[PDB]
């Protein structure tokens, strides 16, 4: 669908595992934006607003989940596309028969 | 051509401690990181490693 | 200038930026360039001095010749095709002329001669807008006409500008100098993938503005605008001289900063293309870019250059600038690397 | 020995015009 | 620029070392006036004469390069039976390399020359024969 | 909130605070001239804040508990060295004067934000547009080089054009032979050093360029050394001074809010005093510096900035 | 120490504080009431 | 090999968080813990390797090397404490932060399947490497030695990106395991040439190759001791580790593309050995030791025999306890006159017996004397050479004693002869100091006992 951030279809897809390790990861990042604020501030760094380093946390967590959400439709998308296309198409990929190394002949390098 | 702090000192670790390891100046701090270093070094890695 | 009249003139240049990527009618692209063009203008003269003055008349003069090689080209457009869609052109001609109207606009090589110059006679702030939010509106257009344009040409031009980008930061002492070089270097990536896969210039186009608005946002915040005046930052503010190194490593596009994140992923599509020569070419010359970037460090945070008597009377007022968004801005520039496949939101 | 760190000979290499 | 570059192509390495020097001889030509107008314009001549000795001894040095670079390579290709041989190419673009040199009246540029010249002509030989694509068309 | 654009969006203009008597006034006058004792008492009179003259620790009586702190935090430049070996080595001299001029620039950005922000005037003693007397003297006497000299035009250029210059310049001439006399009665035994030439200098700069240029600027009063001794009179040529010259009729809500917001930013008040210009006698060794920087974070309240130290008693540090 | 003047974050600025902490404590409910009613509509749409 | 990433990365928490005056107990005491540990990846088998997850795997020419690295992390603490005493606090804390991430790319670099994910780790570990050079090396040729060994690095990695991501568009992945199964020979042709040397010129400067190795004595020179341990000991056996994992899909066109490269060793050894003769810098001469010593690994890995394999990882492993040891004795020299001069000093063997004694060790096992674990891996590769073609005999018999003239050398220089007059400040070898050789020289003898942990997956 035109500019949209999630098509509506997306919401067939298994929704991010809020203990999703991408989204630890965002919430890491949050966290060491809160202690550069301090630091370039120059305040204590581990201490200094708490509920200011707890916003960091917040808001990469929530902007990180729609993110990781959109992510993985716009893969699944890319599937769907590909795998409706070798469907359409069954002359461009054909299915070959598979000989053994029994029977395939590969020539031998000596090292010697 | 400025204003400098000179090239400080050798300080011989030995004359304000003669029992020294050569780990810190601080002597409690010092016979502690050489507790650390034989036992995990030697009594555990080396020994039971082998 | 006026407080209201300042966000006012702001809003407008980010209005004309905002016209051009949503218009499908040539036409309104032109006019939002237009509008773009002349709220910038009162922003670079806003300090009224001679180098502001200078700089202001280069960069409108290079911008009206180029919004007129624009509408020269948009007018062939309609000729051969009797219609205004943003889309692909319609005439050899038309292409060229439009490409190489994008190129001056976005300071490519060789059309670069006045990124440097107007960069240096801004202040800051305003350099900072026009080595950022300015590469917007041209780059959404070459997105959008990128089937008909033409191989040879644009690849030409990317090839320029990255090797004098990487040459012209060399010489360079001033840090609006040196972002200017930076830019126009980066430019020549952006656009190198760009017949390949566009989606990988728009990943180029966002991580450049996320780590060059980090190092504007950081040289504002000292008000620093020379490499002598930056190496007395350690003796001021410690922790800004290592935001300051782990930026520059990572526009230098080493790992694991997220500034290797675009060198690798163009690489990526244009090997897919067959295209060896080319992106192999292009990461060696890349290294003239890590070298004053090393250069930045080395003056910085790396070593500890003479101060003055009087920086001790600054270790009694606490930084005050805005710095906003400075430290998400700095998290991202460097830590993003791990997160690489979310460019697939771009798609 | 005390570790070298960039005097004014060495800083007055980024002082000029150019490099 | 793509006529004479097919021209030099499209005839048979190694014969006819006459004609090569003519197409290398023109694309030598052509590059030594595409430096002279650029830094005439960009750097002004004092007068009308020394613009014009500017532009005669950039499009004679490049020009120079590029006849010998066609007429060596071709040589080796002929005297050595060697047609299809990146070897020639290098032989043909170091001898380019020295005349930089001698133009430019330095050992060490025509040394480093050499190498450079002769090791990039040698690619493109290369290049020519297993198809490599500098600009590669889209595929994917 | 703090001053900013939105703050001046929502009302608060420099011409509302502003009245008839919201005036800058400076007392100038040579050594032991009377100046303190007359700014102290033109300030009461009028009402008026009264900043005493810079000195080598006025930027400590600002900042952190307002107590001067050691020598070593202030480069150690010193008066008293100054009066008995004016020609030392260690270039003790110009450090002395380039650290008083940023002295008195922080000192100007602190009046001109008091009465910007609160609409009072203020009374100083000697001011940046005055320091350049002090410089010329040491110079001619040969305490200081050519190059001092140089780098001192170089920091008052971009700085001192930022500002606006006093509406009143209050002088006051006493000649140097008194001067001389009022020196020993004083008793400080390295200021009886001082030579007369040395003073015949300082009173050339103020009579040869201080007072003529400051003339077209500014409203200019000049009083000898009796006609100083009444405050009150002094006080009554201040309260009918017609105002009619100087760039502070020129000034605008526009103007004035730009110049308030360099003067609350002390870090853009200062930023040029530290041009990198490798002086010897103001250039400061790397390992100097950086010793000298730790100790600084070691003095109490200095660690943090201000309200975030709890070592001098600070609160509610993991809330704000 | 005790400073000549008043900081200006001498005391918090409970306005802030209290937006602060409201505004992480609403997207966190967002989030979650969220995550609930994907995993309802995935779970919906898939037959689960 | 999370038990091991993630301990390593709690580290710099541990490091921080403690009290002022612990962070050197704090950091040795749990990295030799993490070092213990290490010895769980022993768990190798004859036909499998040990793959834990998609994402790493180890084998046995992994597993020594991870032990190496783990292992060198406390001595390089233990070395470093003492020029390090006046650093402020903070700054301290932060050099113990490069080496704790120097750590945490290695064990990645040494077990990540793909070779893109080996290429950014092994590309990672120049950000700490550098930052420990330029900031914390002594002299003002510290900034120029950063420079080549960056440059130095890039020149040949950046080719290599674009080949492995190449090689992943032609095959399909660049799995390690999977690469073992669809490996495809490579025929004659100029694309083929380039893509061999793309794939091996940035190992080739790593190890580093003789005619590319001349950042190798500049870095040593200016590096701070951690640096020189790390970047002799495990930051050039990265070289050697990539080569024996990439040459895998580099068959059978190594056959004939090899031989450039081992007339460079084969020579490059004799000469850096005569080199080593002339030196008059200590730190310089052990440098260019690695040079020497390095040749043989390269030679090994080229010309892929049983035996040249098995030999290339016991020359890793064993040259990197040695030139570690090396270094360190050096610098404990250094530590007291403040030179690197090796004339400077001499006699020292009066003045410091049981210092003499180390020395005496680390240069027998420098010299390969048997049945040192440096000789093992020396003879392994003498052996498959002398197979491959009999006349290499006469390179590397010179060599060895060559190699015996400047080890001794260098032992009768400094320890030996009449002590050096004016030089008045020699105290007692510290506890620290006697400690930090015995941990490199202890486990370097114990593996006599054992060597088939250090053979390799051809054992
Ligand atoms: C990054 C921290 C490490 C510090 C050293 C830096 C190493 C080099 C960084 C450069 C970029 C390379 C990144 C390599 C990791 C990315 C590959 C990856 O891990 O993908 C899988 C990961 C989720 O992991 P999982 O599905 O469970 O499978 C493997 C688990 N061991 O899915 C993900 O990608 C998201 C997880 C990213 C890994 C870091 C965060 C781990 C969680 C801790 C957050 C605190
Ligand atoms: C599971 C998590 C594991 C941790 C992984 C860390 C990865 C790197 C994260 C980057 C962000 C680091 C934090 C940003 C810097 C702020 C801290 C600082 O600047 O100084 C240290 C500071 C103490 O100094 P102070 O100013 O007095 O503050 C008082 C508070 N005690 O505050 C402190 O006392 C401690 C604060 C943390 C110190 C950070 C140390 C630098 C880390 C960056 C170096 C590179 C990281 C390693 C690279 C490999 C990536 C894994
Ligand atoms: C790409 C994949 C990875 C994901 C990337 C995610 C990037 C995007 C995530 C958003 C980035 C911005 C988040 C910054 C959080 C810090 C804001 C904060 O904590 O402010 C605390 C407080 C002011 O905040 P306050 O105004 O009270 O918030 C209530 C709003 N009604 O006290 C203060 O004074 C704060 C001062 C420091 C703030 C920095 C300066 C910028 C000003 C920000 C204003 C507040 C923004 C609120 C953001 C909420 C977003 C949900
Ligand atoms: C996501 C990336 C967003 C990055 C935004 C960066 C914030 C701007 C830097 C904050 C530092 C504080 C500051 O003052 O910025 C400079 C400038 C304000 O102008 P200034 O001169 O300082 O004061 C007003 C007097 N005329 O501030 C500005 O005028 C802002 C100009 C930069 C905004 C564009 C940034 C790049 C494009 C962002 C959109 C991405 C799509
Ligand atoms: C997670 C997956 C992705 C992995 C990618 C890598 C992640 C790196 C992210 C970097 C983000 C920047 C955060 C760096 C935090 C470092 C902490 C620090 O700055 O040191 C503390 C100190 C602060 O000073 P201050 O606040 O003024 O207080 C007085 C103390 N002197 O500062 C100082 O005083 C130090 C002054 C000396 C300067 C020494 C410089 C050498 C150390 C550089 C370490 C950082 C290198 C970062 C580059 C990447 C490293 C891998
Ligand atoms: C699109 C199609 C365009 C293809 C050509 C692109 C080349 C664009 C080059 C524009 C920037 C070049 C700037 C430059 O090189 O400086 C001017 C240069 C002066 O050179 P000159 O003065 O003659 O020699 C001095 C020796 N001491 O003058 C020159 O000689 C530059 C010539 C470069 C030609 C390439
Ligand atoms: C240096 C930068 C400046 C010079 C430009 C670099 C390119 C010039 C060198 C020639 C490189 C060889 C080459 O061009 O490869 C082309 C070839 C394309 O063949 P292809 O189209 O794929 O055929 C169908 C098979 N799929 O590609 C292939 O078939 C596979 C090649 C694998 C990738 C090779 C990458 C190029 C390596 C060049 C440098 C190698 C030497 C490194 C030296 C470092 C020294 C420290
Ligand atoms: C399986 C995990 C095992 C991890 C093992 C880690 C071993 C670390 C050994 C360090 C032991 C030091 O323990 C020490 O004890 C006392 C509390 O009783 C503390 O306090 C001590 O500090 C000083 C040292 O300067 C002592 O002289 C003094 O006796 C005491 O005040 C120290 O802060 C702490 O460092
Ligand atoms: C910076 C200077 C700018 C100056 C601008 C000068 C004016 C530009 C004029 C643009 C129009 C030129 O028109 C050019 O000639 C004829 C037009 O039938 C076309 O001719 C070509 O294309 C068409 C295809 O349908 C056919 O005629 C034929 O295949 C071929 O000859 C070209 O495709 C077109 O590009
Ligand atoms: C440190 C640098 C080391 C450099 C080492 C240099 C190695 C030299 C390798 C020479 C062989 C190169 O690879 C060679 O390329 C061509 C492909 O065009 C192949 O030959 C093929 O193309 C050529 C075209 O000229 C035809 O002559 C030939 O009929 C055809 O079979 C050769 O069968 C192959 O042997
Ligand atoms: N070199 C130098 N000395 C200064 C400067 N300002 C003040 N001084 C010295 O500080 C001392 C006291 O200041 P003065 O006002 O001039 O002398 P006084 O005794 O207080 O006499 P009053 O004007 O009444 O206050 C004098 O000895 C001055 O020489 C300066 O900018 N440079
Ligand atoms: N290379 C292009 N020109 N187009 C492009 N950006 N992708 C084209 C193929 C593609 C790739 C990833 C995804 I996710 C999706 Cl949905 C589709
Ligand atoms: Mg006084």
């Amino acid at each position: 669908a035109t500019f949209q951030f999630l098509p509506d279809e997306a919401r067939s897809l298994p929704p991010p595992k809020l203990t999703d390790p991408r989204l630890a990861f965002v919430g890491f990042l949050g966290y060491c934006s809160g202690l550069i604020d301090n630091a370039i501030r120059r305040r204590p760094v581990l201490l200094a607003g708490l509920h200011r380093q707890l916003l960091y946390i917040t808001s990469f967590v929530f902007v990180g989940y729609y993110l990781l959400k959109r992510q993985d439709y716009m893969y699944a998308v890319r599937d769907h596309d590909m795998f409706s296309y070798i469907k359409s198409h069954p002359e461009d990929f054909p299915e070959k028969d598979k000989k053994t190394y029994g029977e395939v002949f590969e020539e031998f390098h000596p090292v010697r | 051509r400025w204003q400098e702090d000179p090239e400080p000192e050798d300080e011989n670790l030995y004359e304000k401690n003669p029992d020294s390891h050569g780990y810190d100046k601080d002597p409690a701090v010092d016979i502690w990181n050489m507790r650390v270093v034989f036992f995990f070094g030697f009594s555990i890695v080396l020994v039971l490693g082998s | 200038m006026n407080p209201i009249i300042f966000i006012i003139i702001l809003l407008t240049i980010m209005l004309g930026t905002i016209i051009v990527m949503i218009s499908s009618h040539w036409l309104l692209v032109w006019i939002g360039f237009e509008m773009n063009m002349l709220a910038i203008i009162p922003i670079m003269m806003k300090n009224h001095n001679p180098r502001a003055t200078e700089a202001s008349t280069k960069y409108f003069l290079t911008q009206s010749t180029a919004s007129m090689l624009l509408m020269m080209a948009v007018i062939i457009n309609l000729m051969f095709s009797g219609q205004w869609t943003v889309m692909k052109l319609f005439n050899p001609m038309a292409s060229m002329l439009m490409t190489m109207a994008l190129a001056m606009k976005l300071g490519m090589a060789p059309f670069h001669f006045w990124v440097p110059e107007v960069t240096q006679g801004i202040p800051l702030s305003s350099g900072l807008i026009l080595l950022t939010w300015q590469k917007l509106a041209p780059m959404s257009v070459l997105y959008q006409i990128f089937p008909s344009i033409n191989l040879n040409l644009i690849l030409t031009l990317s090839v320029l500008s990255i090797l004098i980008g990487g040459w012209g930061g060399l010489n360079q002492t001033q840090l609006r100098k040196i972002m200017a070089y930076s830019s126009i270097a980066h430019m020549g990536w952006m656009t190198a993938v760009l017949p390949y896969n566009p989606t990988m210039t728009l990943l180029n186009l966002i991580i450049y503005i996320i780590m060059t608005s980090t190092m504007f946002t950081m040289f504002m915040a000292n008000s620093t605008t020379t490499t002598l005046s930056l190496s007395h930052t350690w003796n001021k503010t410690p922790i800004m001289t290592v935001l300051i190194l782990a930026t520059l490593l990572s526009m230098g596009g080493l790992p694991p900063l997220s500034g290797f994140m675009p060198k690798w992923m163009i690489i990526q599509e244009m090997t897919k293309n067959n295209s060896i020569i080319l992106p192999t070419f292009m990461a060696i010359t890349a290294l003239l870019n890590l070298y004053f970037y090393m250069r930045l460090t080395y003056s910085t945070t790396l070593t500890m250059f003479p101060s003055t008597n009087n920086m001790k009377m600054k270790w009694q007022f606490p930084l005050m600038k805005k710095m906003t968004f400075l430290p998400t801005m700095v998290v991202l520039s460097t830590m993003m690397l791990p997160l690489t496949p979310m460019l697939s939101v771009l798609e | 020995a005390r570790q070298w760190q960039p005097d004014v000979e060495w800083a007055e290499q980024y002082g000029g015009a150019v490099m | 620029a793509k006529t004479v570059l097919r021209q030099y192509w499209d005839i048979p390495e190694g014969t006819e070392c006459h004609r090569k020097t003519y197409a290398t001889t023109s694309i030598g030509g052509a590059a030594g006036l595409v430096v002279s107008a650029y830094s005439v314009a960009l750097k002004t001549p004092t007068s009308f004469l020394e613009g014009v000795a500017r532009t005669g001894r950039y499009t004679f040095t490049a020009a120079a390069i590029g006849a010998i670079f066609g007429l060596t390579s071709c040589i080796s290709a002929q005297v050595r039976e060697k047609p299809d041989d990146p070897l020639n190419y290098l032989i043909g673009g170091c001898a380019g390399g020295l005349i930089l040199g001698a133009r430019t009246r330095s050992y060490g540029i025509g040394a480093a020359a050499c190498a450079y010249m002769g090791l990039t002509a040698a690619l493109v030989k290369m290049g020519q024969l297993e198809g490599w694509q500098v600009f590669a068309e889209p595929k994917v | 909130l703090q001053y900013g654009p939105l703050a001046y969006i929502l009302g608060e203009k420099a011409t509302k605070k502003m009245t008839e008597k919201s005036k800058l006034i400076t007392v100038d006058g040579n050594i032991c001239s009377g100046k303190s004792k007359l700014a102290k008492e033109i300030a009461e009179k009028l009402g008026l804040k009264h900043f005493p003259e810079a000195g080598i620790h006025y930027v400590d009586s600002t900042t952190g508990d307002g107590k001067p702190l050691p020598v070593q935090f202030s480069g150690n430049c010193s008066l008293e060295k100054f009066y008995d070996d004016p020609k030392s080595n260690d270039g003790n001299s110009y450090r002395l004067q380039a650290w008083l001029y940023a002295s008195r620039l922080l000192q100007y950005a602190d009046a001109l934000e008091h009465l910007l922000s609160t609409g009072q005037g203020v009374v100083l003693e000697r001011s940046i547009y005055s320091d350049f007397v002090f410089l010329e003297a040491m110079y001619r006497q040969g305490f200081i080089r050519k190059q001092c000299v140089d780098h001192y035009n170089q920091v008052k250029k971009v700085t001192i054009c930022e500002y606006l210059p006093p509406h009143v310049v209050v002088y006051v001439d006493v000649p140097v032979p008194e001067v001389q006399s009022r020196i020993q009665k004083k008793g400080n035994p390295h200021e009886m050093k001082i030579t007369s030439a040395y003073l015949q200098d300082i009173e050339n700069a103020y009579k040869g360029t201080f007072l003529p240029e400051m003339s077209e600027k500014c409203e200019v009063l000049q009083y000898s050394a009796w006609e100083a001794q009444d405050a009150e009179k002094v006080v009554e040529d201040i309260e009918y001074l017609k105002y009619d010259k100087g760039p502070w009729l020129d000034q605008n809500d526009r103007k004035l809010h730009k110049l308030r917001m360099l003067v609350q930013d002390k870090l853009e008040v200062l930023n040029y005093t530290s041009i990198p210009v490798f002086l010897p006698e103001v250039t400061v060794g790397a390992h100097q510096s950086d010793q000298v920087f730790q100790e600084f974070t070691e003095l109490p309240g200095r660690k943090y900035r201000a309200g975030y130290n709890e070592d001098v008693g600070d609160k509610w540090i993991w809330l704000k | 120490k005790f400073y000549i003047q008043e900081p200006p974050h001498g005391s918090p600025n409970w306005l802030k504080v209290g937006l602060t902490l409201g505004t992480s404590v609403f997207l966190w409910i967002y989030l979650i009431k969220q995550h609930n009613e994907d995993v309802l509509e995935y779970k919906r749409r898939n037959g689960l | 090999m999370l038990k091991y990433i993630i301990p390593t990365i709690m580290l710099m928490p541990l490091t921080w968080l403690s009290k002022n005056n612990m962070i050197w107990v704090n950091s040795t005491a749990h990295s030799l813990l993490i070092s213990f540990t290490s010895l769980l990846l022993m768990n190798q088998f004859g036909d499998n390797s040990l793959n834990f997850s998609l994402l790493f795997f180890s084998d046995s020419l992994s597993t020594p090397l991870l032990i190496l690295t783990m292992w060198l992390l406390p001595l390089m603490l233990m070395a470093s404490q003492h020029h390090l005493s006046k650093e402020n606090l903070t700054r301290k804390k932060l050099f113990i932060t490069m080496l704790i991430s120097l750590q945490l790319f290695l064990i990645m670099t040494f077990t990540a399947m793909e070779l893109i994910l080996f290429y950014i780790l092994f590309e990672a570990t120049l950000v700490p490497t550098l930052i420990i050079i330029t900031r914390w090396g002594n002299q003002t040729e510290r900034l120029n030695a950063g420079l080549y060994f960056l440059f130095y690095t890039l020149a040949g990695s950046l080719p290599l990106l674009v080949a492995l991501i190449y090689i992943q568009n032609t095959v399909g992945s660049l799995n390690f395991l999977m690469l073992q199964y669809w490996v495809q020979p490579v025929h004659n042709s100029w694309s083929n040439v380039f893509m061999w040397l793309a794939c091996m010129m940035a190992f080739m400067v790593k190890m580093p190759l003789y005619g590319l190795h001349l950042w190798l004595p500049k870095a040593h020179v200016e590096a701070p001791i951690a640096g020189s341990m790390v970047l002799a000991a495990v930051l050039l056996k990265l070289g050697g580790y990539g080569m024996l994992r990439i040459t895998l899909i580099l068959n059978p066109m190594t056959d004939f593309m090899a031989y450039p490269f081992i007339m460079l060793s084969l020579w490059g050894m004799i000469m850096t050995s005569s080199i080593c003769l002339r030196q008059t810098d200590l730190k310089s001469l052990i440098a260019y030791s690695s040079v020497s010593h390095m040749a043989l690994v390269i030679v090994a890995i080229l010309i892929q025999t049983p035996w040249s394999y098995m030999g290339a990882t016991a020359l890793m492993i064993a040259h990197g306890l040695t030139s570690s040891m090396l270094f360190c004795l050096a610098n404990s020299n250094y530590e007291r006159i403040h030179s690197r001069t090796m004339i400077l000093a001499r006699g020292l063997q009066t003045l410091l017996p049981l210092m003499a004694t180390w020395w005496l060790l680390a240069s027998l096992t420098n010299l390969a004397l048997p049945p040192t674990i440096n000789l093992i891996g020396e003879l392994f590769v003498v052996m498959s050479t002398f197979s491959w073609s009999n006349i290499t005999i006469i390179l590397m018999g010179v060599n060895m004693v060559i190699t015996a003239l400047y080890s001794l050398y260098m032992l009768i220089m400094t320890q030996r002869g009449k002590y050096t007059y004016h030089i008045n400040n020699i105290s007692p070898s510290f506890t620290r100091e006697n400690a930090l050789m015995s941990l490199h020289i202890l486990p370097l003898l114990l593996l006599t006992l054992n060597p088939k942990i250090i053979l390799g997956p051809l054992y």
